[PDB]
RNA sequence: GGCUCAGGACAACGGUUGCACCCCCCGCGGCGGUCCUAGCCGGACACCGCUGGCAACCCGGCGCCAAGACGUGCGCGCAAGGGCGGGCGCCCGGGCGAGCAGCGUGACGCAGCGACGGCCCGCCCGGGCUUCCGGGGCAUCACCCGGUCGGCGCGGUCGCGGCGCGCCGAGGGCCCGACGCCUGGCGGAGAAUCAGGGUUCGACUCCGGAGAGCGGGCCUGCGAGACGGCCCGCACAUCCAAGGACGGCAGCAGGCGCGGAACUUGCCCAAUGCGCGGCGCGCGAGGCAGCGACGGGGAGCGCGCGAGCGAGGCGGGCCCACAGCCCCCGCCGCGGAGCCGAGGGCAAGCUGGUGCCAGCAGCCGCGGUAAUUCCAGCUCGGCGAGCGUCGCGCG
């Protein structure tokens, strides 16, 4: 029984999603705290060294990040182990590129090109409605961040647009049935559907059930059900519109990539 | 050995000496006095009559320091704390058990620290110049190669000026957008009701 | 030292379980306070370094105390003069010990400076023309360094004026 | 972080719940109203100078000086706790499955922040306890428990709780195996074996738990009942200029003892990471090398009538933190097989000795004048850089 918190992280005890090399090494980075937790996000030096191999090592990372030379949401970050976390915004602009941190239909993270014109935002997810001091009404997200006097109209489960220059909403989506929506956790991660029932069971999960659009339908319990907008996306996302492949297909694009 | 390396140190003109003594009958006197007890320079008759001393501390024969309120004439142990005297801390929140000699006098010393607080008219060989001076503002205003100063502290140039009334109007200013953001959310939800702390005066 | 750890009982067959880790800060106790009323003096509290950094302060010694009469909503700040009453046992009586629950006596001057005439509870008036109200403690001494209650009525008023009459 | 498995058998542990009984540093995002000299307050110690004790370990006295240290504190009312504020059979917003939060008002109390402004809130990781199921053997252990079972009240705790105390009543568990005793008992993910069903093991790589000679106690700190932190008893051990001082390799190498059994007292932070930080430092974590017939994989001691090819040696590259090793380019050129057995099970037979002796033989059996079985030579068989013997597990 450990007498304080734990700061090592296993290589082998990491997340699978990570494709982390078993005999690249003993250790893992270790995220620190931040927006998105452990279990729900990637560190930067994984992306700045085994995606985009612009650097070859920890210390040309930590030069690269110690120049500002990256941002993250307008902010830049010196820190490696930053955590990146779905609907984030990536951009680099000594080299003009600007990234949305996505799932694929695989269930990894993945970096989307994106435009100017919807750079300066990001979406959230409302997770909880409370009273601070004095009484005043707050609300949080996904991403850890709090925002006050909110408008009513906004409850639990909806999605967010934040204007990233200020921070401040200008439109919500209310969650409902027929609203286009993105899988973030479980078995079904990165897939694209629209919701068609909800079951509700006194004291345990809420169940979603949402059709694909080729007609797959699926199931997922509410705590992993992202509104990304009405009937048609908000944001941009991968090349593929969230349709994941049978095996047999998965080996036939493999046998003619090679 | 029979003896005691008795120190002086003169605090008025920041002077100290030190001497020996090879026998006990002449310090008789010194025998059963405390720390912070008078004890008067006519035992020494060689330039010391009439001159008041003030016990301040010493070492027993195998080196064991004094401690004020025992009140013993012999050594004991006891569990020292944090910024006490006659120990030094390696840990932040640590303790050690040594030994330490007693307050009272005996002639188990070896060395006595003392100093004059009161002597006659003659002056005997035991100025003070200061290798430092002072180095805050308030300090050198109440008083008063290479050439080398001190930097002086706690004055208040331009830039700090500056800087407070930076602080103190943003403070202003965030309470004053605070207040607005409030009047506006009251000024809506014309209908529902609203349950906030209410200022007070 | 002292604990609050279950490993050192019984289950609930009657069996006894073997010890299989040393003790464990966690699970730690301390002495009671034992606040005494004043009836080198003043009043006494001290400070605790709680877990976490938090403070928590029992109270030693103590005189005063806020007490309100809801049925009027009358508060005021009065001094307690002595116990005589307590659920748990006749020596927490004897030696003037404050605990949550006991019953006590209050001075009558706040309480008759003013409303001595105002048609109210007739059973407090009656306590008011005299020297003594009887109180309850409804704060934890110990834990907040407070010692407030409330001026009894109805039921549980004639449970202890019964209670304490034939003594 | 690293080491080990002593202790512990409705416990640890694995999966599945919950806190409307909880605490939480860094980091991210908010928030920021403080009752009654501010061109900027006050005093100290450290290092250091002078002067000294003591074998060593340790420290003493006097003396000017600094703060993102300490203390006080300018400031638009704010910490903890306490009293009162909903219903008339039930159900049909800040928020819930759930009367949970916040607020108003009457009394107390002036906690925290403030001499370059952060008290407070939310998330996150982590922890604490908790629901359900699983969780060794002995019946030459059949009845066991007496804070043991429950209720009331207080105290203590971060917090619920017989967690502790006082009073009350009596209960709780058991052949669907209690209680007791034993274990050369850490648990799981997993490993060995092999039609299917199963049996045995599970110190060791990942997770969780416990410990740092035995037994206890405690300070600092958000976080420790910490041991490369302190105090005590016990058992060991070291220096002594005899009055005194002092230690904890189940960390890396190494040594003794023990045993059937187990490696260098090496080099480096260059890679993976952690700590503190701007152009880096440190790390016996970790990496590189050395010993290494535990063990696993790939080639060879020739082919053919002349050539060719290795091992090996000498130089140049590549690699390397530096050195090796592999691989590549030139010149010269060592080709080396053992361990078991030949009566049967079980594939493989002729001479010379010895004479129920010496010896072989897992079992059957041989040996007392041809010994197909002992001891030797010849020949032959199996596997092969490996073969045989002893113990354990599966079959
Ligand atoms: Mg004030
Ligand atoms: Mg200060
Ligand atoms: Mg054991
Ligand atoms: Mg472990
Ligand atoms: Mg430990
Ligand atoms: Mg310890
Ligand atoms: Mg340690
Ligand atoms: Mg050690």
């Amino acid at each position: 029984m450990a007498r304080g918190v734990r700061k090592h992280l296993k290589r082998l005890n990491a997340p699978k999603h990570w494709l982390l090399d078993k005999m690249g090494g003993i250790w893992a980075p270790r995220p620190t705290n931040g927006p998105h937790g452990l279990r729900e996000c990637i560190p930067l030096i994984l992306i700045l060294r085994n995606r985009l191999h612009y650097a070859n090592t920890y210390a040309e990372t930590s030069m690269i990040l110690q120049d500002k030379n990256v941002l993250i949401d307008g902010k830049p970050r010196t820190d490696p182990t930053f955590p990146v976390g779905f609907m984030d915004v990536f951009e680099i602009p000594k080299v003009h590129k600007t990234f949305r941190v996505l799932y694929d239909v695989k269930g990894r993270f993945t970096l989307v090109p994106i435009q100017s014109n919807e750079a300066g935002f990001k979406l959230c997810r409302v997770q909880k409605i409370f009273l601070g001091d004095k009484g005043m009404p707050y609300l949080s997200t996904h991403d850890a961040r709090t925002i006050r006097f909110p408008h009513p109209d906004i409850k639990t489960n909806d999605t967010i647009k934040i204007n990233l220059k200020t921070g401040k909403i200008d439109e919500w989506y209310k969650f409902d049935i027929g609203k286009i929506v993105m899988v973030t956790g479980g078995r079904n991660c990165g897939r694209i559907g629209t919701i068609q029932a909800i079951d509700k069971h006194m004291g345990s999960y809420t169940m979603i059930r949402m059709k694909d659009t080729e007609g797959t339908e699926f199931l997922t319990r509410l705590c992993n059900v992202f509104v990304i907008g009405n009937d048609s996306p908000a944001v941009a996302i991968p090349t593929t519109k969230g349709i994941r492949p049978d095996i047999i297909k998965n080996r036939e694009l493999r046998l003619r990539s090679i | 050995g029979s003896f005691c390396k008795v120190n002086i140190s003169n605090p008025v003109t920041g002077a100290n000496k030190s001497l020996m003594i090879e026998d006990f009958r002449k310090s008789q006197t010194i025998h059963g006095l405390r720390m912070a007890s008078e004890f008067d320079g006519a035992a020494l008759g060689e330039e010391y009559a009439g001159c008041t001393f003030r016990i301040t501390g010493g070492n027993d024969a195998q080196g064991f320091p004094m401690y004020q309120g025992v009140l013993k004439s012999q050594r004991a142990r006891l569990l020292l704390r944090q910024g006490a005297k006659c120990y030094l801390h390696r840990r932040n929140g640590e303790r050690k058990r040594k030994s330490i000699r007693g307050c009272i006098v005996g002639p188990d010393l070896h060395a006595l620290s003392v100093v004059l607080v009161d002597a006659g008219d003659k002056t005997l060989p035991g100025v003070v110049p200061k290798r430092l001076v002072p180095k805050r503002a308030s300090k050198i205003r109440r008083l008063f190669k290479k050439l080398k100063y001190p930097k002086v502290q706690r004055v208040v140039t331009d830039e700090k000026y500056a800087r407070k009334q930076r602080v103190i109007a943003e403070k202003k200013e965030i309470m004053r957008k605070s207040l607005q953001q409030l009047e506006e959310y009251k000024a809506l939800l014309s209908r529902m009701g609203k349950q906030h702390n209410i200022r007070i005066y | 030292g002292i604990t609050h750890d279950k490993m050192y009982k019984r289950s609930k067959t009657g069996a006894v379980q073997g010890k299989w880790h040393k003790k464990r800060k966690y699970n730690l106790g301390r002495q009671p306070a034992n606040t005494k009323l004043i009836v080198n003096e003043g009043q006494k509290i001290s400070t605790i370094r709680c877990r976490g950094g938090n403070i928590k302060r029992r109270a030693l010694r103590l005189s005063h105390g806020s007490f309100a009469w809801g049925s009027a909503d009358i508060s005021h700040k009065a001094r307690i003069l002595q116990v005589v009453y307590n659920s748990t046992s006749n020596e927490l009586v004897r030696t003037n010990t404050l605990v949550k629950g006991c019953v006590v006596q209050i001075d009558s001057a706040p309480f008759k400076s003013a409303l001595s005439n105002d048609t109210l509870d007739k059973e407090i008036l009656d306590q008011i023309r005299g020297d003594h109200i009887l109180a309850r403690i409804s704060s934890r001494p110990g834990q907040v360094g407070t010692a407030d209650g409330y001026i009894l009525e109805g039921p549980e008023l004639l449970f202890y004026q019964k209670k304490l009459a034939p003594k």
